[PDB]
């Protein structure tokens, strides 16, 4: 779950 | 209330008392040689700034 | 990829270091009280001696203590290692926080992003809880992650710490040991900012010759004597470089710290980050006139002497209502000492024993735990005492002679000097020796904890053995006051008078 | 002003001799720190 | 050891100027020549000197090789276990424990 | 007294410092 947007955050 | 307070001063004594008996251990002398052989150190460069002034 | 044996991440150079930090704060760990990091040089090669290791066990000792955060090189080369065994073996005996910073062109193995784990140049480190990897390219170039670590620290120490001491600020201390080619470079990028560096004087050949060092030719001739091979091995081209980095380290040295040699304290440590620590504070000049906050920063740490001196000076205004916080904390916070030289320096301890402050320190900061052993306790055996002081700290929970309910607060929760302390000021002074005794003697025998009964018992013995003496100096003193004394019954302290307790409590010696 | 072991002790030796040789004291005696002090301990060797 | 240092013929090796000094119990000296600091020791350099050392019983030197970066865990392999119990073995001790065992 | 006698001595560098300029 949280490892989506974190990836997307620093992409 | 008078009591109390005589009872308060003998406390200071003994106080003092056993805090003497702690210092009489006698070992101060090793620090007075630490402060001694520290002092000669001092004094030691006024040499050094003396010949520096000197020249 | 996360491997679990913390997340492992590879970061390009343009993350920006606000987004880092805040998930890194958000997400997993907590607020930081302080940030130490470690130095050393990259090369795997190294040599341990029992000073260092000493010296590094116990960092890492005050570090868990304070729960400060770690960084290293986590390159699981020579030392670092050793600082994770360290880490783990801490684990084995809420948490240690280590975080490694790394390149991934050093890197030997590379496995994509489930989780995805490998078992096994430059291995990275096994121990280390958090580590990142720098993916700006160029792999085989190496020495790329500096630039990013020196932006990782600045911007903690710039940004508000929101935290109690150093003017809401956070240490960011910054450590030295051993010598490497990138440990001046990482010097003195660190002292370009507001961050104090202290160097251990050891087997550091780079470390001694900056402490040796506190001109050209002078600085050329110690570094060519302390690192021939160095020195040998490299161009003269880049030797004047060094040169000119020395220079900036050796011209401020209000940040820079060195620890002697000769020193062999185990809080050696301690008392140079505190000293380094309270440089920076003073020397920053934005608050260095006030004296509270300097104070309160020498009070976190166990420092009484240089606080004193510092702080309290000679025919300087000491305020009459300035140690009233000081000194409360040093009551919570236990700092005996801290709370001895209060009294003696002018506090007065009558006038700031309120009723409001008393009310606050029993409702609160009374141990729950000490409170539902001392209901059983009152429960099982109910003395004549017992009612009296339960009923006391009931009272306040929900002549007054506030000393003898500090005293007692004191003693239930078993700090020695910090009663002694007390005890040096109460008036009914030997009653109250015996009255400690007995209480301790009643829990003596709990039998559910062995350790706590031999310490009770101790400290019961000592109790007693202090009334005794007192009691024989002062009837050596005068006969008829000593009489006096004995039947003289105190203003309600249990309503009983010293001989009733004494053998109440079964003291043969005392009426021997 | 501020107090140390050591100024107490001189100053307790100091009352002690004078009380021995019966000597006069002045002093400011404005209840302002030391000065204080100094009476506290008159008071105390006047209870023993 | 100062005449084979300023020799100049062998002294960039550090094998063989550490097993000089490993011959004499000179343990201080041979760490602060030998091992330096930020010089490279290898990880199977110490294989052959500590294996010396313990037929050679000083036990110094072996602390100091364990305490400086060798792992015994590795070193200790099946063959090298098997020549130390095959030859070195005290006879005379095989002897008295095989008669303690038998009594 | 043999600390004393040194640092007496001590101060006869000083003196002749002193004198010489």
């Amino acid at each position: 779950d949280l490892v989506n947007f974190i990836q997307a955050n620093f992409k | 209330n008078e009591t109390l307070a005589w009872e308060g001063v003998m406390k200071e004594n003994y106080l003092v008392k056993i805090n003497t008996k702690a210092n009489d251990n006698s070992e101060e002398m090793r620090h007075r040689f630490r402060q001694l052989d520290s002092k000669l150190n001092d004094l030691k460069s006024l040499l050094k700034e003396i010949a520096n002034n000197i020249k | 990829g996360d491997i679990q044996f913390g997340k492992y991440l590879r970061l390009s150079c343009d993350t920006d270091s606000e987004t880092l930090y805040e998930l890194l704060t958000q997400h997993w760990h907590l607020k930081t009280p302080n940030l130490v990091i470690s130095v050393t040089g990259g090369a795997k090669n190294f040599a341990l001696k029992p000073r260092m290791r000493k010296i590094f066990s116990r960092l890492i000792y005050i570090a868990q203590s304070k729960g400060a955060w770690i960084l290293t090189g986590g390159t699981h080369y020579g030392l670092m290692k050793y600082i994770g065994e360290v880490v783990r073996d801490n684990t084995i005996s809420e948490n240690i926080v280590a975080i490694g910073i790394a390149a991934w062109g050093m890197v030997s193995n590379r496995d994509t992003l489930f989780s995805a784990q490998y078992i096994m140049l430059y291995i990275l480190d096994n121990n280390h809880t958090h580590l990142l990897l720098v993916d700006n390219g160029c792999h085989g170039h190496p020495t790329v992650e500096a630039k990013l670590r020196n932006q990782l620290e600045k911007y903690i120490s710039e940004r508000t710490s929101q935290d109690s001491n150093y003017g809401g600020k956070i240490p960011i201390v910054c450590f030295a040991q051993g010598g490497g080619r990138e440990t001046l470079k990482a010097i003195n990028t660190s002292v370009k900012s507001k961050i104090p560096c202290v160097v251990v004087e050891g087997s550091g050949q780079i470390a001694d010759v900056i402490a040796s060092l506190v001109t050209s030719s002078m600085v050329k001739e110690k570094l060519v004597r302390f690192l021939p091979r160095t020195v040998s091995r490299l161009p003269e081209e880049e030797i004047e470089s060094w040169i000119k980095w020395l220079k900036e380290i050796l011209e401020s040295s209000h940040l820079l710290t060195v620890i002697k040699m000769e020193e062999a304290g185990d809080e050696i440590v301690s008392n140079a980050i505190s000293y380094a620590l309270y440089k920076a504070f003073s020397t920053n000049e934005q608050d260095k006139d006030n004296w509270n906050g300097q104070l309160k920063l020498l009070l976190e740490w166990n420092q009484l002497d240089l606080a004193s001196d510092e702080i309290f000076t000679n025919d300087r205004r000491w305020e009459s209502a300035d140690l009233q916080e000081v000194m409360f904390t040093a009551l919570i916070k236990d700092r005996p000492k801290f709370v001895r030289l209060f009294l003696e320096n002018g506090l007065n301890l009558q006038k700031f024993l309120t009723n409001e402050v008393l009310t606050e320190l029993f409702s609160t900061h009374f141990s729950t735990l000490v409170y539902r052993n001392l209901q059983i306790a009152k429960n099982s055996y109910n003395d004549a005492l017992l009612t009296f002081v339960w009923k006391l700290v009931a009272n306040f929970r929900r002549t007054r002679h506030p000393l003898q309910a500090l005293f007692i607060w004191a003693i239930l929760q078993n700090k020695k000097e910090l009663s002694k302390v007390i005890w040096e000021q109460t008036k009914g002074c030997t009653l109250a020796a015996l009255g400690a005794s007995k209480l301790l003697k009643t829990l003596a025998k709990v039998k559910n904890d062995i350790n706590a009964a031999g310490e009770s018992e101790e400290l019961a013995n000592e109790y007693e053995t202090r009334a005794v003496e007192l009691f024989t100096e002062c009837y050596s003193n005068d006969e008829d006051l000593a009489e006096q004394l004995l039947v003289y019954s105190c203003e309600a302290w249990g309503g009983s008078n010293c001989l009733e307790l004494a053998v109440e409590a079964t003291d043969q010696h005392f009426i021997a």
